DNA sequence: ATTCAGGCATGGCTAGCTG
DNA sequence: CAGCTAGCCATGCACATCGCCTGGAAT
RNA sequence: UCAGGCGAUGUUU
């Protein structure tokens, strides 16, 4: 490789060969003189000890240096160790079509979505806007196409829209332990410049806000597609593979939230009276005349599947507290009661 | 009493500690080592005579003639700081010698023939030190840490345990000399003392000892003690100190007198031996088991016989005792062994010895060390006098003497630089008795054998290896002299000697690149400790107990501050009040203790002295007479910590800061912090970056004033006088009357530094803080530089917040932030980076800076100018043009912007190599830059003569005035007159001849300018011409980036909300930034929240005054709330009172308060809770700190009262735009056809080995297959692929990869036959 | 205030002949934890019920509303061991050696702190950060060699 | 150093305690750290920290304590020989002056002020191995040395 | 303008000493 | 002639990133 | 465009 001067960087091999090719060559002149033999015992030792450091610098005496101090490396040395072929070029190798940025949290997403920045985006999939737009016919060549998406005109920022909707992607974090370090995502465009990235997931990637940075993938083939959508979106991983637990427990505020909201004390405004359903608790407890946390009794009615695998209903009047009420019109139609009558530590939620 | 330009704004204090021993100035280090590096000195004394007076003279091969040393002499720089910064030189220094030579007679005595001596031979260069500390080598600002290493000398160590599993600990001992060899000795299971020089092969010592000629009687009687047996006609018999029975057990009946004193084979009293040695007695008969056992000392021979009759070092029997007793011997000799007293080691070794004599000996060490060589007398004998014995190859210290002979229980600390036999065997008897029983081994990590090197030393070392390059090649050819006609020039060749230095002042593991962004930054980099460099220890191949810090650290390195990761420990910062021993050791103060009061003495000490006294903890409770209030108190001795008695104590705290580093005195009630958060803390503040506008951080801790004064970016004054002089470039003081020079009198001139470029492409700035008409005093701030403001040190802003989760966007550590901070621009920030274009000069053609450009259009060409650079101040885009570049074929070259920066040119270089025609904008340049130069050097002139001119003026007045004949003739020579038989006479001659010299010197300084600018300077060869554009981005702030607290809270900022929705107060002001509370318990760190509460204090006492004022009161009220507001507490040191400020600078006092009531805290020493409490009651604010809110989407009320509050935030160098990439289809490296990897290169990420399990561990295939086979390897299939994803058509087509390929044919290299197969 | 009583009895004891060294050692040290953990257990007592209201009777304890005890009893973050450090006394401290130290460190976060137990800390808190290091090592190479024979 | 002798009702005592500290407390603070294990953070969190530091605490005491159990010699001896001092016996001693003392002598882990709270190996009772009722007996303080007489004993 | 001087843990192996 | 056996070498040591710097002496 | 040095940011008792 030519350096910015008049000189070369100097390899290895290089080096390597032109002595061991010098030798040689000085040998082959010493056979013609018929020199006494100490010289050319000396030569051959010379020669022997050569090829030995082409071929593996390091396992005889003291290795030989090169520029400044430190044993030049050789062919042993372009296969073996942490720096040779294997674990350096095919086990991992470096790829196209990709990016990386700093991830921010964003809670107005439901967890099958995640945030991306447009000029990321209209950097990713420059080819499929080329192919869209010479299909739709606004250039003729890939030249105007070019030129059109560096001006960045109109156009393009609706055929990015057309062609994002439904193409997932992966996203990466650098210690990748276990196979969740690698989930999949649809794309929903944002401003800025940082990947928004749902809450409810920042525990399976062990991955907290505080400026780390997490790396895109776009699948290309077809096959790839349907295999990130069936395999690796990220509803399909609500279990650790390592314990049947789940992974997908609400982690930090969350909790604290759930927990303020569903409690007791002894004494609050509203308290001793009866309420007709959890509707009228909520209206209550906007408009302002009821504490949030006033034990009540009132009417609620629950579902259960008892029969061969058939919902039956039944109503009855509990004793609970208003917030809880309101905190029982989010539960699907299929549990009892009973699962949220109590504090809503992390263990409670968790089950 | 006051500073006057303290005044301005007078910082309120807690605190209780009286002080007595202000900061020093906090770069002693760096500017004493290197002062006494270059300095004249006489008496050699570490200086450059050092290194002279060791290598000269230098003498022939008794040639007659011989060259020595005389003095030396520095020149001064061809350039300056300014104009080496712009160009890339380094700022260096002639060097000239002068040398002598003399001849003598052949056959004759010291008869000198003939001498001369060259003028100052030149030699090489030494940078210099800019008065900040750093140097400069080229167009950068580097600097050199500090070495923490072991010290010269000799060491004793366990090494227990762990080896040979046999739960018996070893002992070895090393000797460490500062340039030489090693040498070692230590045992083996076997109770074998062996030795090694410089971790070779092993031996027995005993081969060293003999090969200090000795024989082995003398070595015998060295080591062991003497026991003697003669002739009482039966046995033999015996005489013995009883002292020699010292707990011991007979193994024969102790009999004297007769008389029997204790049974045969029991332990004996000390009362046995006391009675008997009143008995006196030592004849004594003996049985014979007692003696098998013994063994030789000497060895005996006969008279007719005289044969091998006793080999030394041989045991007993009872036939041996019949030779010797038929051949009549009277003496014999024995040796005074034991088990638990004296190990006979040496004998043991002695039997292993497979050697004879001092040939021998020597034969086997030169064969040990270079194998395979013939051995030959004079090899070895040369040889093994040249490891130990000669100034060549082997130097200790005088500091290495110093702990060597310490460590022995010597007398005195000079001697020789060379070992002795002496030496060696008094070190050998340290180990053994160590091996008995007394003494203590010592462990290393003592700071009493770590030291600290500099500059100074490093180079002096670094030097003395030119010297002795340069004697070598001198006296090489002086070996061919000549008939007089040399001289020394052709004697001398610096080549060498800047080959060396350069080599390490550029390119070494200390010598490195400043981090200069933030002026706190600075000077936490200068005084840096590092324990890595040539001489130490590695990163990961080093130890583990030396990354731990020791009970003797205290005072002398940090506990808590150091970078995390993969080098902790070893990069130890250094203290604050810490200096440097004469000898080089970290010696700290202390305050000296009498009788029974706590004297007024400062007193320095060292590590090991700490030892032996007993020390007093800081913030003990004193009375005003140095009386302890109580009679115990707690302090430590020896690595202890115990409540002691009264009068025991002898030394003091002198502060209670000392415990910490500058890098982290600046946290404000650092006491309520866990460890591990203060660090981080430190950490993330000093990367700060600078701001558009500084703010003088509420709560701060005193330690401001100096970190910046001194760190050398603000503009300190010189001489007090009065501002006659104001503007954005310059600052022009008159001087007072009496702090003035008779000659050149005059006044002084600042040149400040307006807008250029920092090293981690920030932007360092400088502003004036005074105005026209305003006294100012000695050692006092004049302009501030970045992030400083009216001489205090300013990192961010202080901000109001409030701490309650709101709406899920401050989930884990997000911080939000209000609009109304985007609005004010208080983050902006400004970066510049700098771009450079060359011209080259290849064949099949030179380059081209025309403006004609093939294929494109007029839009980039209009910016461009009609000679190809664009002008001062377009603002590019991304994808511009900058300067028009192409290369004969002909092909586009031209320079763009990098894709994604804004931005402003603000500046433009131009470099040509002489040689070559110039262009007509670097004409244009040219005539700018002289026109300006000139203009600036008139200035000089023109404003000092009319200082000189009007102190001429105010002479004239005293003694011989002319007040009407004065103003007659004009300005134009007011010394035509005269003056009376007077002194005053002789000062006007002393001002006219000083207005001479000025204009002979402007005259000169014009032309030699002129001539410097105007030649084309020199340049790396082959290269025509460099042009260089700056620009100047300014980025502002969006959801990416990281801003971070001080105690050590961080955040990535993620929504900017418009004004409405934060929540805000019943008093209607809205709040900026929303952290989250689960934050707090989590990170003990309980302290930023009383900083909160603090603050909130203070913008009370801030917002009370600015109301007084807006409706503008008689100043009497502000006076007496002022007081109030500044006496506030128990007490203090303080003690203020405005009833002597003028009754206008109280007016400017409120000014410079409307924004708050900056209130300091010592670090161990702070506010607490009920001062607090009572200064908030002095607001208006509740007492319990917490106020309701009104969020503003619903319009009412939270619950349950929250906190707010002011809390110094900082901004950090990660910005967003520097991290987000992305990319498509970019290079493609040359090797193994690869994407590259980074950014600055057009690269891709990396999909990591671990990740490649990942994707195996679910079933998933075909993305595996294509993430490393068609988006990495064949060439051909990527090439497929985008054909085919142009059309819709997504399929792949794998092919084989081609790094595989590259495998194949790398191992085909070798012997081996790889191969694919049949189909 | 009764802890350093009995330390000042045990010491008295010492110098009048009824203990060695080290039995002076565990003496205290033993003593001196029995302390902390009534401390602890007094803390905790005094914050988790500390609430008592009246009902429209006269009164009736219930459980609390302080903030730290909420962001502790949900599960959010920090437990019985952090409000410990920063409301009762923050224990003992070992040193480099492994020998624990023979004076507890009486104060807490909220009160301030004296240098010496500052220093202390430090200690510990240095070895943590350099067993972090080595151990994520190790932990890798097993993961990799795991993974190469699976 | 060290004497294995111990007394049966301590012995009981402390494997009581072990079997304490091994049932019902280890698995509270085990099932603390599980929980907290599950937040994200492990660096810049410290309820993990300090509750390891906990287990790290308690299984010390555990390992000690079976090293104990391992080599404890027991001599569940009665009073049936009687006449001297020599272990396990309550002793009274005063001195010349008026001061005065009762304690019991027994082996090194029974020292906790309650009851019988004194080490053998104490210069104390190594000066006290076997005496007579109305004898001197003198110690050697760090002060000096010492000397009281003896009233009375009753081993059980 | 050509040219010749601070690690650890482990496993594997080889002289070298007792029956 | 066999069973250790202590002493001497080979080989091993997470992942990801960013910025800056420097690449033969003599003839 | 390759190799080394240095420093820094993350996960990490
Ligand atoms: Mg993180």
């Amino acid at each position: 490789v030519p350096l910015d001067g008049g000189r070369f960087a100097t390899s290895d091999l290089n080096d390597l060969y032109r002595r061991v090719i010098n030798r040689n060559n000085r040998l082959k002149r010493l056979l013609d003189l018929a020199a006494p033999d100490i010289i050319v015992r000396n030569e051959k030792r010379m020669l022997q000890e050569a090829v030995d450091a082409l071929l593996d610098n390091g396992r005889r005496g003291r290795a030989i240096t090169g520029s400044n101090k430190r044993p030049l490396k050789s062919l042993a040395d372009m296969i073996k160790g942490k720096q040779g072929r294997f674990r350096q070029n095919l086990l991992g190798k470096r790829v196209d079509y990709s990016g990386r940025s700093v991830i921010t949290v964003g809670p107005y997403l439901r967890l099958h979505q995640c945030g991306l920045p447009k000029k990321m985006a209209l950097e990713l999939f420059k080819p499929f806007i080329y192919g869209k737009l010479e299909l739709r016919g606004l250039a003729t060549t890939i030249k105007a196409a070019k030129k059109m998406v560096e001006r960045e005109e109109a156009v393009v920022w609706d055929i990015l829209d057309e062609v994002i909707r439904e193409h997932p992607v992966l996203l990466n974090r650098a210690p990748t332990l276990h196979r969740l370090g690698i989930q999949a995502f649809e794309p929903v465009l944002i401003e800025g410049k940082a990947i928004q990235l749902h809450p409810l997931v920042c525990a399976a990637y062990n991955a907290d806000f505080d400026g780390d940075q997490m790396a895109v993938h776009v699948p290309l083939t077809l096959e790839a597609q349907l295999e990130a959508r069936a395999l690796m979106m990220s509803t399909n991983n609500i279990l650790s593979p390592a314990n049947g637990e789940p992974i997908i427990v609400p982690s930090q505020d969350v909790v604290l939230g759930l927990y303020y909201m569903t409690r007791d004390c002894v004494n609050a405004k509203g308290e001793g009276m009866v309420l007709t359903g959890p509707k009228e608790a909520e209206r209550l407890y906007r408009s302002g005349l009821a504490s949030l946390h006033a034990r009540v009794k009132v009417r609620i009615t629950e579902y259960e599947k008892d029969a061969n695998g058939e919902l039956v209903a039944k109503t009855s009047l509990k004793d609970t507290t208003v917030g809880r009420a309101i905190l029982w019109m989010i539960v699907p139609k299929g549990l009892p009661y009973s699962i949220v009558n109590q504090a809503l530590g992390k263990k409670a939620i968790s089950k | 009493v006051y500073s006057y330009t303290e005044k301005k704004r007078i910082r309120k204090d807690f605190g209780k500690r009286p002080q007595v021993l202000d900061v020093p100035y906090l770069l002693s280090i760096q500017l004493d080592s290197f002062q006494k590096f270059i300095e004249q000195d006489p008496e050699g004394q570490y200086g450059l005579e050092a290194a002279f007076r060791s290598v000269f003279p230098i003498q022939s091969y008794s040639g007659n003639s011989e060259l020595q040393y005389v003095s030396y002499r520095l020149g001064e720089p061809v350039f300056d700081v300014q104009e080496c910064q712009i160009r890339g030189v380094t700022y260096s220094a002639p060097l000239r010698v002068k040398l002598r030579l003399v001849i003598y007679e052949r056959e004759a005595p010291e008869g000198t023939v003939k001498d001369i001596k060259e003028q100052e031979v030149y030699m090489g260069e030494i940078p210099l030190m800019t008065d900040n500390g750093t140097f400069v080598i080229n167009g950068t600002e580097r600097v050199i840490v500090s070495q923490l290493h072991r010290s010269p000398g000799v060491f004793f160590d366990s090494d227990k345990g762990k080896t040979h599993s046999s739960g018996k600990v070893l002992y070895n001992a090393r000797i460490i000399p500062y340039r030489g060899s090693w040498l070692d000795f230590e045992f083996d299971p076997k109770d074998n003392l062996f030795v090694r020089i410089d971790r070779r092969r092993k031996l027995p010592a005993t081969i060293i000892l003999r090969a200090l000629n000795y024989t082995t009687e003398q070595i015998l009687d060295l080591f062991f003690e003497k026991v003697i047996f003669e002739i009482r006609d039966n046995k033999l018999q015996m005489e013995l100190v009883p002292e020699r029975l010292r707990g011991e057990t007979a193994s024969f009946d102790i009999e004297a007198n007769g008389k029997v004193y204790v049974e045969k084979g029991r332990r004996i009293t000390a009362r046995h031996i006391r009675q008997l040695e009143k008995d006196d007695v030592k004849l004594i008969e003996v049985p014979v088991e007692y003696i098998a056992g013994k063994v030789v000392a000497k060895d005996y021979i006969d008279e007719s016989t005289g044969e091998l009759i006793c080999a030394a070092n041989m045991e007993l029997s009872l036939d041996l005792l019949a030779k010797l007793s038929q051949s009549g011997h009277k003496r014999i000799e024995t040796l005074f062994t034991n088990d638990l007293d004296h190990g006979p080691y040496i004998s043991e070794t002695l039997r292993v010895d497979p050697t004879n004599d001092r040939l021998s000996a020597l034969v086997e060490i030169y064969r040990m060390m270079r194998p395979g060589e013939p051995p030959t007398r004079e090899a070895a004998e040369s040889l093994f006098e040249n490891l130990f014995f000669s100034e060549d190859r082997y130097d200790l210290s005088a500091v290495g003497r110093m702990k060597f002979n310490r460590s022995l229980l010597r007398e005195e600390i000079e001697g020789s630089g060379i070992l002795s036999k002496d030496d060696i065997i008094d070190v050998m008897k340290k180990l053994i008795d160590i091996r008995n029983g007394k003494g203590e081994v010592d462990d290393i990590d003592h700071l009493g054998n770590r030291r600290i090197r500099s500059v100074g030393e490093m180079a002096e070392n670094q030097f003395r290896v030119g010297l002795v390059r340069v004697e070598r090649a001198v006296k090489e050819r002086l070996s061919l002299g000549d008939l007089d006609t040399l001289m020394p020039q052709d004697m001398i060749n610096a080549k060498p000697i800047s080959a060396a230095v350069k080599e390490f002042f550029g390119s070494s593991q200390l010598s490195q690149f400043m981090d200069q962004n933030n002026p706190l930054s600075e000077i936490t980099h200068k005084r840096r400790i590092s324990a890595l460099g040539p001489g130490g220890l590695t990163r990961e191949r080093a130890g583990f107990e030396v990354r731990d810090v020791h009970p003797t650290h205290y005072g002398r390195v940090c506990p808590i501050e150091t970078p995390e990761g993969p080098n902790i420990g070893l990069i130890n910062s250094l203290s604050v009040y810490a200096q440097t021993n004469e000898y080089g050791f970290l010696e700290t103060p202390y305050r000296k203790v009498t009788d029974g009061v706590v004297t007024d003495e400062i007193h320095y000490l060292s590590a090991i002295e700490e030892g032996n006294y007993v020390i007093a903890q800081a913030n003990s409770n004193l009375d005003e007479e140095g009386h302890f209030v109580e009679d115990l108190v707690t302090c430590r001795s020896k690595g202890e910590s115990s409540l002691f008695s009264r009068d025991q104590v002898d030394y003091m705290d002198v502060s209670t800061q000392q415990v910490v580093s500058v890098g982290a005195s600046l946290i404000p009630f650092l006491e309520h912090d866990d460890a591990n958060r203060a660090l981080m803390g430190a950490n993330m503040q000093r990367q700060a970056v600078p701001t558009l506008r500084a703010d003088k951080p509420l709560v701060g801790t005193g330690m401001e004033r100096a970190v910046a004064v001194d760190s050398g970016v603000t503009a300190v004054a010189k001489r007090g006088g009065v501002v006659q002089y104001v503007d954005a470039s310059r600052i022009v003081i008159k001087v007072n009357e009496d702090e003035m020079y008779p000659g050149e009198a005059g006044i002084d001139i600042y040149n400040l530094t307006k807008y250029t470029r920092s090293n981690q492409n920030t932007c360092i700035n400088q502003m004036p803080c005074v105005s026209l008409g305003e006294p100012v005093e000695r050692g006092d701030v004049l302009a501030d530089g970045p992030s400083t403001d009216l001489g205090e040190l300013a990192l961010g802003q202080n901000m109001r917040v409030a701490f309650m989760p709101w709406n899920g966007y401050n989930f884990e550590d997000s911080i939000l932030v209000s609009e109304r901070v985007v609005q004010e621009d208080r983050f902006t920030t400004i970066h510049i980076q700098e771009l450079a274009c060359v011209s080259r000069d290849t064949k099949l053609g030179p380059e081209e800076i025309t403006a004609d450009i093939p294929n494109v259009g007029e839009a980039a060409l209009s910016k461009l100018d009609e000679s190809g650079i664009v002008y001062i101040g377009a603002e590019v885009t991304g994808g511009d043009i900058l300067v028009g570049k192409v290369t004969p074929k002909v092909k586009d070259s031209s320079l763009r912007v990098p894709n994604g920066v804004s931005g402003t040119v603000i500046d433009v270089q131009v470099f040509t190599r002489d040689g070559v025609e110039k262009d007509k904008r670097a004409l244009e340049i040219e005539e700018m830059q002289l026109k300006q130069a000139k203009k600036d050097l008139s200035e000089e002139l023109q404003i000092l003569e009319a200082g000189l001119f009007s102190r001429i003026r105010a002479v004239l007045v005293a003694g011989g005035v002319e007040a009407e004949k004065l103003d007659k003739l004009p300005r134009d020579r007011w010394l035509e007159l005269g003056l009376t038989d007077e002194e005053k006479q002789n000062q006007l001659e002393q001002l006219a001849e000083q207005y001479d010299e000025l204009k002979h010197e402007f005259e000169k300084k014009l032309e030699a300018k002129r001539r410097k600018i105007t030649q084309g300077d020199d340049l790396a060869p082959g290269v025509l011409k460099i042009v260089k554009v700056y620009l100047a981005v300014k980025r502002r702030i969006q959801p990416g980036d990281k801003m971070a607290g001080r105690h050590g809270n961080k955040g990535v900022i993620s929504k900017i909300n418009p004004i409405e929705d934060m929540p805000y107060d019943e008093n209607g002001t809205p709040v900026d930034i929303v952290l989250n509370p689960l934050g707090v318990p989590s990170r003990m760190n309980i302290g930023q929240i009383l900083e909160t509460h603090l603050g909130m204090a203070a913008k009370g006492i801030g917002d009370k005054i600015n109301a007084m004022l807006k409706q503008q009161q008689e100043v009497a009220k502000l006076r007496e709330f002022i007081q109030r507001a500044y006496d506030l507490g128990a007490d203090v040191r303080q003690k203020v009172d405005l009833s002597t400020f003028s009754d206008e600078e109280v007016m400017r006092l409120a000014e410079n308060l409307r924004k708050g009531m900056p209130i300091a805290t010592p670090v161990f020493d702070g506010a607490k809770e009920a001062e607090i409490k009572e200064l908030l009651k002095l607001g208006d604010l509740p007492t319990s700190g917490q106020i309701r809110l009104y969020d503003g989407r619903t319009g009412e009320q939270f619950e349950r009262p929250v906190t707010v509050g002011y809390m110094y935030m900082l901004k950090l160098n990660h910005l967003v735009d520097d991290k987000m990439h992305a990319r498509s289809t970019g290079s493609y490296s040359l090797v193994t056809q690869q994407p590259l990897g980074g950014k600055a290169q057009f690269g891709g990420q990396r999909f990591g080995e671990m990740e490649v399990w990942a994707l195996e561990a679910y079933g998933a295939a075909y993305t595996l297959q294509e993430m490393l086979t068609v988006k990495s390897d064949d060439v051909n299939g990527r090439t497929k692929m985008y054909k085919n994803i142009v059309d819709g058509n997504h399929q792949m087509e794998p092919g084989m990869p081609e790094s595989f390929n590259v495998l194949l044919k790398e191992i085909r290299s070798l012997g081996i036959n790889i191969e694919l197969e049949d189909e | 205030s009764e802890a350093e009583a009995e330390v000042a009895e045990i010491q008295e004891q010492f110098q009048s002949g009824l203990v060695t060294a080290g039995e002076r050692y565990n003496k205290v040290i033993d003593i001196w934890a029995a302390a902390n953990d009534r401390v602890s257990k007094a803390m905790m007592d005094n914050l988790q019920t500390e609430t008592v209201i009246n009902r429209d009777g006269q009164e009736e304890k219930q459980v609390s509303f302080n903030s730290i005890y909420m962001m502790a009893d949900s599960g959010a973050r920090g437990s019985a061991a952090q409000i410990r450090q920063l409301a009762g006394m923050r224990g003992l401290m070992a040193k480099p050696d492994g020998s624990i130290i023979e004076t507890p460190i009486t104060a807490n976060f909220r009160e301030g702190l004296n240098v010496l137990q500052y220093f202390i800390s430090t200690h510990g808190a240095r070895k943590g950060l350099a067993d972090t290091a080595l151990k994520t090592a190790n932990s890798g190479y097993l993961t990799r060699r795991l993974v190469d024979v699976a | 150093m060290k004497t294995p002798l111990v007394t049966r009702e301590g012995y009981e005592k402390l494997k009581q305690e072990l079997n304490y500290l091994w049932r019902e407390e280890r698995p509270e603070v085990t099932k603390k750290v599980t929980w907290a294990a599950s937040l994200g953070d492990r660096s810049e969190n410290a309820d993990y920290q300090y509750n390891k530091k906990r287990l790290r605490e308690i299984d010390r005491r555990v390992r000690y304590l079976t090293k104990c159990m391992e080599n404890l010699k027991i001599v569940d001896y009665s009073p049936q020989q009687e006449g001297k001092v020599f272990f396990g016996a309550w002793v009274e001693i005063e001195n010349d002056d008026g001061v005065t003392h009762r304690f019991r002598i027994v082996g090194y882990d029974e020292i906790f002020g309650r009851k019988d709270y004194i080490s053998i190996d104490s210069p104390m009772a190594r000066a006290l191995l076997k005496k007579e009722v109305g004898d001197l007996a003198v110690v050697n303080t760090p002060a000096g040395e010492a000397s009281w007489y003896v009233n009375a004993i009753e081993y059980v």
